[PDB]
């Protein structure tokens, strides 16, 4: 037994209460956002100017010499040649995705410097051989040759004493010293792979070797491997492992292999086809027929139980570095590093501290040395003191890895 | 954002009535601006030509490598690689291999360079507008506001306390705690209250079936936010982009695992960052990889926890704003008699009571409004749990 | 749907009034007793406002309308009681009888004879019956009658009650947020006759309540931030008796009356000065009324309070003007020694120390006019008693080595040295001062008013500065003397020395620098009166810049005192005055948009605004008037400071977009120093959007154009962290961007936004919103910059020593009797409250808590706690009295 | 992971099947209990009666002997087994030996059978934990209390339940060093803590006192409201 | 929404999501409405029931 509308009593409502200023103030702020749209297309001034020189330089190319350079001008196209024969040209030329022709030389070249697997300037008419060119160099390892020193000193991953003293046999010893292998009768391994948990440490020393090394260092960023055409990522691949063995022992570090490819199964008949084509195309040109000699291969992982067996033989991965945590001495050695930079109490002890993080890793330690100068802007300080800390690692810790056993921890004193 | 009277009172049609002044005048003025132009010499010969000299359909193309001689090597969409020149006023200067350039048809020569290159997916994130009020909108969660300020709002304006102990503010945020609690608005008032400039991003957004589309448009998307200002980016409902990450038996399993792998590596990975600031929300957060929970990726966990007697008066208050409220009320009487519900719930009751008064005729809201909301609103959450075991 | 059986009221009320036709005639008791049965019951089913639908309201005009309409007219012979019963019950739904043309027929039932006391029926209700039909009458029908006849007929004599009655109904029924609606009302009844109005809602107001004076003391001061110039006129006046009268709070006399002081009438508010010295009550507020009065929005007080109680009461005057500016000074001397400064920082120089080591080597800058930057390492640091022995030996040595504007400069920074003093600050100057030369002796004795500056007791009146202007035949001799002693006497409107210095313009010695800052230290003594500074100003200008077409330097001075010899008045008198004074050729009437907006320091006038536009906007101009619409944007800067950010957002919206984007000459040579203008506080939305035009110089012009936007880009004081901005950019503007010209003005950028660590308050922005001026002072420089060749020989006058009206910068010091307390105040991001609930929570940002001397910052309101219950002003001013009182346990 | 099991260790050192149960005990209603000078008194709360039901047969305050008390929470059915258990001990030791039982003899006889019926497997250790009170050891008032780990400790004033953590932070900044003397006061001091029950009905609190030398001292609602009264007539003092 | 693992499903969810977030995202839509309708009530997810 409840309904209220009606026509009529609609009129009830808006009439009674502020019938002054209902629509007053509503239509002013109706016809505002209008005028928010009317100066928009008004202004009108995008202005994408891209592609022109400053406008006091290119006045004597365009008053007739590009009018002189439409017409004699060539669109001449570059391709591939296969092979020629004798007293004739008979030149047998691809494009790869055109045609392939057979086609004459023209009057400008000269007929020796026409060798097989040359790119050559062909015409768009009769497709006469115009200009030979330097050969292709692949664009993205270009991009991804580092030429650049990023800041980390080997003083900066303390507690790892023993896992860079492993690290230093086998990338600097041998490009500095060459001569004890040989002159005892070993051979240094080619291939290290780093496993463990986050945030231990695996980049760190990777960033280090890339400023202490004297040599080729290239990061490959691993998802360019995977693309979206059919066998374009295992010819990225071959490019890669054609350049490294022209100049010689250049570094090459992959990151999170796990990626591009952790296993080879087929039970559904399908799925990751074109990461595994990739993946193997990886294993033939590490082991194999023709052994790559100077190249000196870097993984690292967070989840290395999911990887090929393919890759666990050594001959491809030959030392297995973990990390581990820092005991205490580990620990108290890396509250000095990053803590060393910033206004503190100069009496605080620091061993202490390192009780109070028994499970924890290189980067919650320096979360925990973040946070304690956060509490001191919380405060109006410009030094830290004990108690600053200290409620640092309650915020850091202890608000996510314990919650029953704090205040219920009457079973252990 | 001065509306501040909040009621139909004179100073809200006087506010108004000024920012119409002021914008009409800026209609009128440059209305007079296009209008009073009598300088005429379109390009002094020089670029009239010149936009005669390149072709009309101007077309795109792709450098391949850079024979300096004024005439270099090119690339189209399908591989026709082209012997093409220089046909001038460009520098060679801001050309790589990789950038994009403007061809011609007729003889397919260089004329401009295009610019900027963005994919038009990345642009529909880009937030335009501040959609809604600012940190006094929300009702009362002043501990958690005083923390996603330390990392975004105080570091932009006023980076003189860190360096003064040479620390580094920290970069990512998780919101997290059960539904309904206002994660969605204390991204939204940021939004709102901000310089830098913002993006969102929404979930199963960066997600394609070209088995390298995925993880190409993450890297599109820091590039975007690297170029631009010293802004943050958004990303919500991060637990369809994270699960532990193992491995299994399905292959679109994969190109889902190995896009949320290589986040991992832009965000705390090689080189640096820049000023890139990460907020990042969910329901649930322990059915996260825990690659991503670890601190250098995100220094802050945050809590939402259900409301509580003191705070929900402030909900109350602030979703009763504008509506007309009898004097019969209490809000105490729904707040202390029961303990458990969400602050999107106060919205429900407050919307349903103004439904109910409407539904027997009426403008003011008494406490019977309230019985039967709080009733109505309510019954969309099971019975109970256990019997009397426990005393 | 359920119609239909419980239809009562839409049928006997459907058939009742549609008998009272069929029972008028031939049935007297008919025609009245069902009239009756139907006033009541649809009278008592309106007067619950839980049922806006009404059983009858809606449902009997259906045919009620056309009942009416031969009911009311068609009777002719109405009787006495029959027209009280008929109009009390049809002028109520006669709002929703009608469709919007109600507005010229709410009187065709209603005034055929308004019943008696229609509140009877309309108590209670609160504006369902009539009173949303009232402001209905009074916003049409009574507008259109006091149009141009306000003392009419009916419309107007009841209609004055009957508003008088409703006004008191408003805050009468439940005394809710409606106490607004009273100004809503009586605004718009009679907008201009609103004295008329308000002197009836006056004297009710002081019947009214004494704890609900409040916050319509505060909706009149809000509405009283922009008005018309009328509006403005009438409704502060108003303002004014209110806590006179009814209250006593009364503290809000000086300032917030000195908002009345200029619009209404100079001697109106000289009357509430007299209104002042009547209610002598205590001390406490009386202290503090006059703690304003010197040195917060005007001096020249000193000469009113040496009557015959001249014991204590009567000398708080040399107190008020020199002796709390000295216990001002025991602040800097005393509390900022505490806090963080010894007498020589130093190193902002020294801040440049990472440079020589980025990108190779150092030691390449050898550039001579960078030494004139280097007098500011010592010169903006040592202001509030930054005194250096031998730490001046980098201006000892500098002086007497070479740059005679230097030297003149380095002698003018010695009196930003010794500020604020009177003590010992002749002494300093004179063992500095003996060394017989033009520059050295004309910087000193100028920098000797900077030092007496804001002290305007007896130092030198005619002393000192009038023998150095004595001696002239020469240099500046000539010039130096007269501008520092109306630098010092600038808060005065003394008439003597004014008097000796109008000979300065009446000698027609032809010195043309001379002339022209005699306009400007004539133009910082007085606001008001002496007409004859504008007759000897306009007497020399036509004599001179009439025989010439040529520079600024007659165009940026001498209308630039005509302005401030008329500043602040919306009369439109003195354009009437000035631009038919100077009737004259267009480079001469490039002084008509001089006068006319420096009168215009502040308020809503936006017609103003678009002839402020529309004139002279763009017409592309080929060299002719390109300085008038940079002045007339000049112009467009102020007008816009003061509307407290309603217009500051707009004014940031039109001129980013407006020139910068769509201009010329216009835009990318001058319209930069808006931001130089409009605030000083700093905030990333201008600070950013300047260096979009900065980091990209566009160089093709003759950039020390955008290098001068460069320079008053730091016109923001209050020390941040812009230091990433100008050094990375002193970086850049070493080798590229000419260390030749502007390696003074980087520097000069670099050092002045750290001027002192305290002392930013050159804003013109007292207690809330009150000017205070600083605009006299400031003004000067910003009209002294937008051209060049005053970069290295002519503005350096101007450049060191233009603006010199800081007044101290916090709200910290207790003062009570002893000055032993401290307090516990608690700092905060300023008011938004306007109305809301009760207890307005005044502001928001809690974490700050401080108890003495802290800082002020951009919006801080602060407030106290502790139940020290703070009841000076109740509206702030840094030099609170703080009395002590704890009745409440 | 690993839990399980009440055998196993946490790679960290953890019993997490033993600190399960003291999660049963923060789902009972709360009871607090403090010492005096003479007299002892312990209060509960959360009454709740459903209108059809009688209430003495959901008592939670029970004597093992003359003179000592017991209060608890967790789950009603174990807390039957304990009870009924030490009825049989605090009997049994005085017929072996002719002393009345200590109110420390007690509490290791509880904690000690609550301590082997945690290391075997298959059996489910009790979820409740228990107030004993109790001035009999040669008029000396004392009070201990239990844990599901089987850790007997003492307190001086103490709280347990749902919301104790509120409750045992406000006795700190109440129980003075000034022994609260005039033992009234002492009842005051219990329904002041109290008074930040649940919901704080008033009448939903059953205090029981001992005052040393007679047996159990069950309070009425109506001496109860009295002070109940008294401590509004304290709080006027705001004003 | 359920565990990972071979178990559950991620796609159903990773439409779920969408549907849970363009109606209540970073960007409020108006004039848009929506009617569900099925049995079991208590099996759909805590999310879009609020
Ligand atoms: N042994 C250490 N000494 C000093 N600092 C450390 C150490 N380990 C980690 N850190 C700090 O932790 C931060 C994060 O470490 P990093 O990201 O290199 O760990 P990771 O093992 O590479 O992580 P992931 O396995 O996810 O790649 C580093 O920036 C570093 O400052
Ligand atoms: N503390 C609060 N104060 C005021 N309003 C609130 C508060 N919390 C929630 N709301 C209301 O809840 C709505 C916002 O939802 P919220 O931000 O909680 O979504 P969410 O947390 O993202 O939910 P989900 O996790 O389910 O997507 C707003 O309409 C707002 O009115
Ligand atoms: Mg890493
Ligand atoms: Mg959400």
């Amino acid at each position: 037994p409840i309904r209220a509308l009606d026509e009529g009593d609609i009129a009830l409502l808006k009439t009674y209460g502020q019938s002054t200023y209902s629509r007053q103030i509503k239509q002013v702020e109706d016809d505002i956002q209008q005028l928010l749209k009317k100066i928009n297309e008004l202004t009108g001034i995008k202005e994408s100017d891209t592609g022109l020189a400053p406008p006091a330089l290119w006045d004597l190319a365009a008053d007739k010499q590009t009018l002189q350079s439409e017409q004699p001008l060539q669109v001449a196209r570059c391709t591939k040649i296969i092979n020629a024969d004798s007293e004739d040209p008979k030149y047998i030329i691809n494009v790869k995705q055109f045609a392939k022709f057979v086609v004459d030389l023209s009057d400008q070249v000269a007929p020796t410097d026409i060798e097989e697997g040359m790119r050559v300037g062909v015409d768009r008419n009769k497709y006469q051989i115009h200009i030979p060119l330097p050969p292709k160099i692949d664009p993205t390892v270009t991009m991804m040759q580092v030429e650049e020193k990023p800041d980390v000193t080997y003083s900066d991953v303390g507690g790892c004493k023993e896992q860079i003293e492993k690290l230093r046999e086998v990338v600097e010893t041998p490009l500095l010293h060459p001569e004890r292998f040989v002159n005892l009768g070993i051979e240094p391994p080619k291939g290290v792979l780093l496993f463990g948990p986050p945030g231990t440490g695996k980049t760190l020393c990777a960033r280090a070797v890339a400023n202490r090394t004297d040599a080729c260092f290239i990061r490959v960023i691993g998802s360019e491997l995977v693309q979206k055409y059919v066998g374009e990522g295992a010819r990225m691949v071959r490019e890669l492992f054609e350049m490294a063995r022209t100049k010689k022992a250049c570094l090459i570090f992959f990151d999170e292999i796990d990626a591009i490819g952790g296993a080879r199964f087929d039970d559904g008949a399908g799925g990751d086809n074109e990461v595994q084509r990739t993946m193997l195309e990886l294993i033939n040109q590490l082991d194999g027929f023709d052994p790559r000699g100077n190249i000196k291969v870097l993984m690292a992982t967070n989840r290395p139980d999911t990887l090929d067996p393919a890759l666990m033989r050594p001959g491809r991965l030959d030392r297995k570095i973990e990390f581990s945590l820092p005991d205490l001495e580990g620990r108290t050695h890396i509250f000095k590093i990053h803590a060393r930079s910033m206004s503190v109490e100069r009496d605080i002890r620091f061993e202490l501290l390192a009780r109070l993080c028994p499970n924890s890793t290189g980067a919650e330690i320096r979360s925990v040395c973040t946070e304690a100068g956060m509490f001191a802007i919380r405060a109006r300080r410009k030094i830290a003191t004990e108690k600053d800390f200290l409620e640092a690692v309650n915020k850091v810790i202890k608000s996510y890895a314990k919650f029953s056993a704090t205040p219920r921890y009457m079973t252990y004193n | 954002p001065l509306v501040t009277p909040h009621t139909q009172c004179r100073l809200k049609l006087l506010k108004l009535e000024r920012i119409k002044d002021y914008l009409l005048m800026e209609e009128e003025f440059i209305r007079n601006q296009e209008q009073m132009k009598p300088l005429e010499e379109k390009q002094e010969e020089e670029r009239s030509k010149v936009d005669d000299l390149r072709g009309t359909p101007m077309s795109v193309g792709t450098l391949e490598e850079i024979i300096d001689d004024n005439h270099a090597i090119v690339s189209t969409s399908v591989g026709s690689e082209h012997y093409v020149s220089i046909l001038s006023f460009v520098d060679k200067d801001l050309l790589e291999p990789g950038c994009s350039v403007l061809l011609n048809h007729k003889v397919h020569a260089v004329i401009g360079v295009l610019m900027d290159d963005t994919d038009p997916l990345v642009t529909v994130m880009k937030v335009e507008k501040a959609p809604q009020e600012t940190y006094a909108d929300i009702g009362g969660l002043d501990n958690q506001i005083q923390e996603i300020k330390e990392s975004v709002e105080l570091p932009l304006t006023h980076p003189e306390y860190y360096e003064e102990m040479g620390i580094k503010p920290p970069k990512g945020v998780i919101l997290y705690g059960p539904p309904g609690t206002g994660k969605t608005l204390l991204a939204k008032a940021v939004a709102n209250q901000t310089s830098a400039t913002f993006l969102r991003v929404v979930g199963s957004e960066l997600i394609q079936k070209y088995l390298g589309d995925g993880p190409k448009l993450v890297r599109e998307l820091f590039r975007v936010a690297e170029e631009h200002a010293p802004s943050i980016v958004f990303i919500d409902e991060i637990d369809a982009i994270g699960t532990k990450r193992y491995d299994s038996n399905s292959g679109g399993e994969r190109e889902i695992q190995r896009t949320m792998l290589e986040l991992l590596n832009q965000l705390d990975g090689f080189d640096s960052r820049g000023d890139v600031k990460v907020i990042m929300a969910t329901n649930r957060i322990e059915t996260l990889d825990p690659a991503l929970i670890r601190p250098g990726r995100i220094d802050r966990k945050i809590e939402f926890p259900l409301p509580d007697e003191k705070t929900k008066k402030r909900i109350f208050q602030i979703h009763t704003s504008r509506m007309t409220l009898a004097d019969d009320v209490t809000l105490d009487d729904l707040i202390m008699a029961k303990d458990d519900l969400s602050g999107a719930d106060i919205k429900a009751i407050c919307t349903e009571a103004g439904l109910m008064a409407l539904r027997e005729r009426r403008m003011k809201v008494t406490n019977e409004d309230f019985k039967k909301s709080k009733e109505n609103v309510l019954y969309k959450k099971q019975e109970g749990t256990p019997e009397g075991l426990y005393l | 749907m359920e119609e239909g059986g419980r239809d009562k009221a839409p049928v006997q009320p459907q058939q009742s009034p549609a008998a009272a036709p069929g029972g008028t005639d031939e049935k007297p008791s008919g025609k009245e007793r069902r009239d009756a049965g139907d006033k009541d019951k649809e009278q008592e089913l309106s007067e619950e406002d839980k049922q806006l639908q009404d059983e009858l309201e809606m449902l009997v005009e259906r045919l009620g309308e056309k009942d009416t309409s031969l009911y009311r007219p068609a009777l002719e012979e109405l009787r006495r009681q029959i027209r009280s019963s008929t109009t009390s019950m049809t002028s109520v739904p006669k709002p929703l009888k009608f469709l919007r043309p109600h507005y010229g027929k709410l009187k065709e039932i209603y005034e055929n004879m308004a019943p008696g006391e229609n509140k009877r029926f309309a108590a209670d209700i609160i504006s369902v019956l009539a009173m949303t039909m009232s402001g209905e009458r009074e916003c049409l029908k009574y507008r259109l009658v006091g149009s141009q006849e306000e003392l009419a007929s009916w419309g107007h004599e009841y209609v004055r009650h009957l508003a008088g009655e409703v006004a008191k109904e408003w805050q009468e029924l439940d005394d809710a947020e409606k106490v607004q609606r009273e100004p809503l009302l009586t605004l718009v009844k009679e907008i201009v006759p609103y004295n008329m109005a308000h002197n009836a809602e006056h004297e009710a107001c002081d019947l009214l309540m004494e704890i609900e004076q409040v916050d319509m003391l505060e909706k009149d001061i809000d509405e009283n931030a922009y008005a018309k110039v009328c509006l403005y006129l009438t409704s502060c006046v108003n303002y004014v008796p209110e806590p006179e009268n009814s209250a006593l709070l009364r503290c809000a006399l000086g300032v917030f009356r000195k908002f009345s002081r200029f619009p209404e009438a100079l001697r109106l508010a000289l009357m509430l000065n007299d209104m002042e010295l009547v209610e002598d009550i205590f001390t406490s507020c009386k202290d503090v009324v006059v703690q304003k009065q010197m040195a917060f929005m005007l001096g020249r007080h000193g000469v009113f309070l040496e009557l015959s109680e001249d014991v204590e009461e009567y000398e708080d005057l040399t107190e008020i003007m020199s002796n709390v500016q000295l216990n001002s000074n025991f602040l800097a001397l005393a509390r900022e020694l505490d806090i963080m400064e010894p007498k020589v920082p130093d190193d902002i120089y020294k801040t440049h120390l990472e440079n020589n080591r980025f990108g190779g080597s150092g030691s390449q800058v050898d550039s001579a006019r960078m030494n004139l930057a280097s007098s500011f390492v010592n010169g903006f640091v040592n202001a509030a008693f930054g005194q250096d022995k031998l730490l001046t030996d980098d201006g000892n040595k500098w002086l007497y080595k070479n740059k005679d504007h230097g030297m003149l400069s380095a002698a003018a920074s010695l009196g930003m040295i010794l500020l604020w003093d009177v003590d010992g600050g002749l002494t300093q100057i004179d063992k500095y001062l003996y060394s017989s030369e033009d520059y050295i002796k004309s910087g000193a004795l100028l920098a000797c008013g900077i030092v007496n500056s804001g002290v305007r007791n007896e130092c030198d009146p005619a002393l000192a500065l009038l023998s150095d202007y004595v001696l002239h035949n020469s240099n500046t001799m000539r010039l130096g003397s007269i501008f520092g002693l109306g630098l010092a006497y600038a808060g005065s409107n003394r008439e003597d020395v004014l008097t000796l210095l109008l000979p300065v313009m009446g000698d027609s010695k032809s010195s043309m620098e001379v002339a022209g800052v005699t306009a400007l230290a004539c133009g910082m003594i007085a606001v008001g009166s002496c007409n004859g500074d504008v007759t000897s100003t306009i007497l020399q200008t036509i004599m001179e810049k009439s025989e010439t077409e040529l520079k600024d330097t007659y165009a940026r001075w001498l209308p630039l005192g005509l302005g401030l010899n008329h500043l602040g008045k919306g009369e439109a008198i003195e354009a009437i005055l000035a631009a038919l004074e100077v009737v004259s050729e267009p480079f001469r009437s490039f002084a008509n948009t001089l006068v006319d907006v420096c009168a215009y320091a502040g308020s809503g006038n936006v017609l103003k605004v678009q002839q402020l536009l529309h004139i002279c906007s763009e017409h592309f101009d080929s060299k002719e008037k390109e300085e008038d619409k940079d002045k007339k944007e000049k112009k467009d800067k102020d007008k816009k400071e003061a509307p407290a950010d309603m217009g500051a957002h707009q004014g940031v919206a039109v001129l980013g977009i407006a020139l910068i984007a769509m201009g010329e000459e216009i835009g990318a040579e001058m319209a930069l120093r808006t931001f130089g203008h409009l605030l000083r506080y700093g905030e990333p939305t201008l600070r950013r959007a300047v260096p979009l035009a900065l980091a990209l110089i566009s160089v093709s012009n003759p950039r020390l154009n955008i290098l001068d936007t460069l320079s008053k880009f730091s016109h923001d004081a209050d020390p941040e962290v812009s230091y990433n901005s100008i050094f990375a950019m002193g970086m850049v503007g070493s080798g590229t961007n000419n260390a030749r010209l502007a390696a003074m003005l980087r520097q000069l950028a670099q050092y002045h936004a750290k001027d002192p660590n305290n002392l930013f308050m050159v804003r013109l922005a007292q207690g809330l919103t009150h000017l205070g001026k600083g605009t006299l002072t400031l003004c000067p420089y910003h009209s002294d910059r937008q051209l060049m060749s005053q970069v290295a020989v002519a503005g350096l006058l101007t450049v060191l020593v233009s603006f010199l009206d800081v007044r101290n910068i916090i709200l910290g010091k207790s003062h009570y009797v002893l000055y032993g307390l401290v307090a516990a105040m608690q700092p905060r991001m300023l008011v938004t409250f306007d109305e809301e609930l009760r207890p307005l929570p005044v502001s928001v940002r809690v974490g700050q808590a401080v108890d003495v001397v802290g800082q002020a910052g951009k919006p801080k309101t602060i407030t106290g706690f502790q139940t020290h219950t703070t009841p000076v002003l109740l509206a702030h001013g840094e030099r609170a009295e703080l009395a002590t009182e704890e009745f409440l346990p | 992971s690993y839990d399980r099991a009440i055998t196993v260790f946490s790679p960290d050192g953890h019993l997490f099947q033993v600190e399960y149960a003291q999660e049963a005990v923060k789902k009972g209603s709360t009871a607090v209990g403090v010492r005096g000078r003479d007299i002892v008194v312990l209060g509960v709360e959360k009454k709740s009666v459903a209108k059809l039901q009688d209430e003495r047969t959901v008592r939670k305050i029970c004597a093992l002997d003359d003179n000592v008390c017991m209060a608890f929470a967790g789950l009603t059915a174990d807390a039957r087994i304990v009870i009924n258990r030490a009825r049989v001990e605090c009997q049994s030791h005085r017929l072996t030996v002719e002393d009345p039982v200590t109110v420390e003899y007690i509490t290791r006889y509880i904690a000690s059978l609550k301590q082997r019926y945690t290391q075997s497997n298959g059996r489910r250790p009790f979820g409740i934990s228990a107030l004993i009170v109790g001035f009999d050891f040669d008029g000396t008032p004392r009070l201990y209390q239990t844990d599901p780990s089987g850790t007997y400790h003492a307190w001086k004033a103490n709280a347990i339940g749902r919301g104790a953590k509120s409750v045992r932070e406000f006795l700190e900044k109440n129980y003075t060093d000034e022994a609260i003397e005039t033992d009234d006061l002492t009842i005051k001091l219990v329904i002041k803590a109290l008074l930040e029950v649940v919901q704080s009905g008033g009448k939903n609190i059953e205090l029981a006192v001992m005052r040393r030398d007679q047996s159990l001292k069950i309070l009425n609602p109506e001496e109860i409201e009295k002070y109940v009264a008294e401590i509004e007539k304290e709080k006027e003092e705001n004003e | 929404r359920l565990e990972g693992g071979s178990g559950g499903d991620s796609e159903v969810q990773r439409t779920m999501l969408e549907l849970l977030n363009q109606l209540d995202g970073f960007e409020a839509t108006k004039n848009i409405k929506v009617i569900m309708a099925t049995n079991r009530i208590d099996i759909l997810d805590s999310a879009l029931l609020r």
